[PDB]
């Protein structure tokens, strides 16, 4: 236990910076670093105490950061009692004796632009809420039961009111050998309150006994699953919605409602030979009906029901939205195919999959607040393909389109490509979309009005990192928004390393927010210096995934 | 030339196996199960009496959440989320061979909505296991290969 | 008035009470 090197950076929003850090061995298992971080433009020292445990209930950690005052809060925010800033983590994660499951992740900050100005370690810039959860969960084979809260703390100053689970109960319980049927049961008890008192408050009460009978050969799978769904939702505080809207949400709502589903795989081989002799081509049918008939959901509040992304694997889901209060009815038939190109030791080397979903009538839940560009309800209206392909052991490529027939442009699309010799040579090429329809569509009025959400996504990454002589390693990013034609983030980073010690330089250049007054973005710069010690351990790495997640938009391995 | 699938998507000798894992009640393990229950494979409890039976040791699970996209202001516009699983077959004459499979799912955030959002996310948690095991399945015969080769 | 828990749809409120 003793002082660490000191390590110094420069920023753009809190000047010149430095850190000092003490560390301290409590008990072996527990560790805590008490850092004075002094800042020269808030004029001040940040306590940063980190302190990491582990335990029979599982690992966490812990971190304290305290701003006692702020010049910076005192200007731009003169009329609050006080400038002091601080956050509060809590990082925890364990199995007790294989069936008690701890999970706690929480974060609490003082004021909603505490990323964009101070080290983002724990949480991001890029984040817009801060989370608080806390689970407990007994598991075992047959059955698991998890209590669990869930409270969000929403960013963005155009409407800071959010529901929360207080608590949240989920209750499974399985049995596979009922005859040739396999049944299960999920119960779910949760009860809705919101940081606003004029809001209305609700308790849920869920049961879904559902039975499946799955049949199975060598070349095909069949499964018919039916399923029951029986809801009831007690609303309370309903005089200030009831008050201002047409339509009335009711203080008792019941809600049962059946589904009916059933899914077919299908395979076929051909050993192909005009490629390379040995290789084997499967070509895979699926199909899928779906039933769920329509219930009137316009007397629900929509608490915890978001619109899913429908990718390829997402065409066959049973569900159209997430959570439990909007479920859209269902008459659709969902067809899909994949090619897999296995070579002569059975590794799958490429695979492309391409498939629609046919609705026979309107997925309807009883309310439609997200526009559409034409009036199309039937027919094939979804569509979806995902493809990877495994070029040698060295290269790699992934794609994925989605297009919707409503937004009458294509939906999303992600593509990659990836060289890669080892841990520290790579070079990646990365491309993002989503149209501003689908902006339009899924998400709210204000992000399709302001001009810097309704513009959609479009960009470009290119990733990467080269070493020379076995000592220096060379890091570099940069990603790129082609609709405004501006850069959203700038990387680079220098290391060397030796026999006991690594000094490692880093620069980043980040999107960090939005100046309301001139209408334009935001940027920040960093350069800094990092000096850790080597020898204690085998630890000889030139650092290079430790650079690669030092920005904003991380890398992430596609072979 | 296409033809049905006359053979199995597990191999023969790999028809009663060992399940183990350091978490024999988690997610993983219950989808691993399920997915070696639709192929029909016996699967034997852990310290059993039978010998020359092939195992399955389920390693640790990576699940990384991170921003894919940004908006004009820098907040999060796309999260990608990641899941990395380690296996080892053991076929206790032959030799341990390791298997990985990594998915890649990918949503909007949406903070206005965002416990919904949340929801959205342990949905596609609950989906990921399972897709896991299902590439856990799509390496099973290549071993069967190298079980050859060696 | 006018429950729905089998596999008839709903219809619209402005003809039914
Ligand atoms: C998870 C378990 C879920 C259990 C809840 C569902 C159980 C099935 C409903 C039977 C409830 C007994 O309730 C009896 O039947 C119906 C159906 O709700 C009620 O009728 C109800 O209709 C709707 C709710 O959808 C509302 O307008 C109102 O709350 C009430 O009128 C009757 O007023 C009551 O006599
Ligand atoms: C078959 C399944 C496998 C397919 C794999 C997926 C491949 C995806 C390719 C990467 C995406 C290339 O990007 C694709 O082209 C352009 C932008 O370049 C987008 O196209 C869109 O924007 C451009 C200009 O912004 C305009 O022509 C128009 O508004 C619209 O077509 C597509 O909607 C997107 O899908
Ligand atoms: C394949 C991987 C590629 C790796 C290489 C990519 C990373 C290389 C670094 C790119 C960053 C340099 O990019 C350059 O940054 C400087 C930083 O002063 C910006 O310059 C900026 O100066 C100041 C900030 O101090 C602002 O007032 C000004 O408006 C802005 O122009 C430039 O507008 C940008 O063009
Ligand atoms: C109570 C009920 O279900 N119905 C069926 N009808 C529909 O229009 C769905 C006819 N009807 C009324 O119009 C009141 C009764």
């Amino acid at each position: 236990s003793g002082f660490l090197i000191p390590n110094a950076k420069y920023t753009t929003t809190n000047y010149f910076e430095f850190y000092l850090p003490y560390y301290w061995n409590i008990a072996p298992n527990m560790d805590a670093t008490i850092t004075p971080h002094y800042m020269h433009r808030r004029g001040n020292i940040m306590w940063e105490n980190e302190f990491r445990y582990l335990s029979q209930a599982g690992a966490g950690l812990m971190e304290l950061d305290y701003l006692p005052s702020d010049k910076v809060y005192e200007d731009e925010h003169p009329n609050d009692d006080s400038s002091r800033r601080w956050l509060f983590y809590w990082n925890h994660s364990g199995v007790m004796d294989q069936v008690w499951r701890f999970n706690v992740d929480y974060t609490k900050v003082s004021d909603p632009s505490y990323f964009n100005d101070f080290d983002n370690k724990y949480g991001s810039s890029t984040d817009g809420y801060a989370t608080q959860k806390f689970s407990v969960g007994y598991a075992v084979q047959n059955f698991n039961a998890t209590v669990s809260t869930k409270q969000f703390q929403v960013f963005s100053e155009q409407n800071t009111s959010s529901y929360s689970a207080e608590p949240q109960l989920d209750v499974n319980y399985y049995q596979n050998d009922v005859g040739p049927f396999d049944t299960r049961i999920y119960g779910q008890a949760v009860h809705f309150v919101n940081t606003r008192d004029d809001m209305p408050e609700a308790t849920r009460v869920h049961l879904e006994p559902t039975i499946n009978l799955p049949l199975s050969n060598n070349w095909g799978s069949i499964n018919t699953e039916a399923k029951f769904l029986a809801t009831h939702y007690q609303q309370t505080n309903l005089d200030w919605y009831n008050s201002r809207n047409t339509t009335k949400l009711d203080e008792s709502v019941n809600r049962v409602m059946p589904q009916f589903k059933v899914d077919g795989k299908m395979v076929f081989e051909r050993d192909m030979e005009m490629l390379a002799p040995g290789y084997t081509q499967t070509l895979e049918p699926r199909a899928q009906y779906l039933y769920v008939p329509y219930r009137d959901q316009s007397d629900i509040y929509n608490y915890d029901s978001s619109l899913l992304q429908s990718d390829y694997s997402g065409l066959f889901r049973d569900r159209t939205y997430g959570g439990l209060d909007r479920i859209a009815s269902a008459n659709q038939v969902t067809t899909g195919v994949t090619s897999r190109i296995y070579d002569d030791a059975a590794v799958e080397r490429f695979n492309i999959s391409v498939g629609q979903i046919y609705y026979f009538t309107e997925s309807r839940t009883g309310d439609d607040n997200i526009t559409w560009e034409n009036d199309d309800k039937t027919g094939s209206l979804v569509w979806a393909g995902d493809t990877y392909w495994r070029i040698s052991e060295r290269w790699g490529l992934r794609g994925g389109i989605q297009y919707d027939t409503r937004l009458d442009n294509v939906a999303t699309s992600n593509s990659s490509i990836e060289y890669r010799r080892d841990e520290d040579r790579l070079v990646q090429l990365n491309y993002h979309y989503a149209s501003p329809e689908y902006i339009q569509a899924t998400l709210p009025k204000y992000y399709s009005t302001a001009e810097q959400y309704k513009n959609g996504i479009s960009q470009v990454g290119a990733v990467a990192s080269r070493p020379i002589a076995d000592r220096w390693s060379i890091v570099g990013a940069y990603y790129y928004d082609t609709n405004a034609n501006k850069q959203a983030d700038s990387m680079l980073g220098v290391q060397y390393s030796s026999c006991c010690y690594a000094i490692r330089v880093g620069y980043e250049r980040k999107l960090n927010g939005w100046d309301n007054d001139k209408q334009h973005a935001v940027y920040d710069n960093a350069i800094g210096f990092n000096i850790e010690l080597r020898g204690l351990s085998s630890n000889y790495g030139l650092g290079t995934q430790e650079m690669l997640r030092s920005n904003i938009l991380p890398y992430q391995n596609t072979l | 030339g296409w033809h049905l699938r006359d053979t199995t998507q597990v191999p023969s000798t790999m028809k009663v196996m060992i399940l183990d894992s350091g978490d024999p009640n988690g997610p993983l393990s219950r989808a691993v199960r399920n997915q070696l229950r639709l192929n029909g494979v016996e699967l034997l409890d852990k310290e059993t009496t039978r010998k020359d039976v092939p195992s399955l040791r389920l390693g640790k699970v990576s699940i990384a959440k991170d921003t894919a996209s940004v908006f004009r202001n820098g907040q999060t516009a796309e999260y990608q989320m990641i899941m990395t699983v380690n296996a080892t077959v053991l076929i206790p004459g032959r030799d341990i061979y390791p298997i990985s499979a990594k998915v890649f799912r990918s949503f909007f955030d949406n903070p206005q909505m965002a416990l919904a959002k949340d929801n959205e996310q342990d949905m596609i948690v609950k989906e990921m296991y399972d897709r896991a095991a299902e590439q856990l399945i799509r390496k099973l015969p290549s071993i069967r290969a190298a079980d050859i080769r060696s | 008035a006018c429950w729905h828990w089998w596999l008839e749809e709903d219809c619209d409120k402005k003809e039914c009470a």
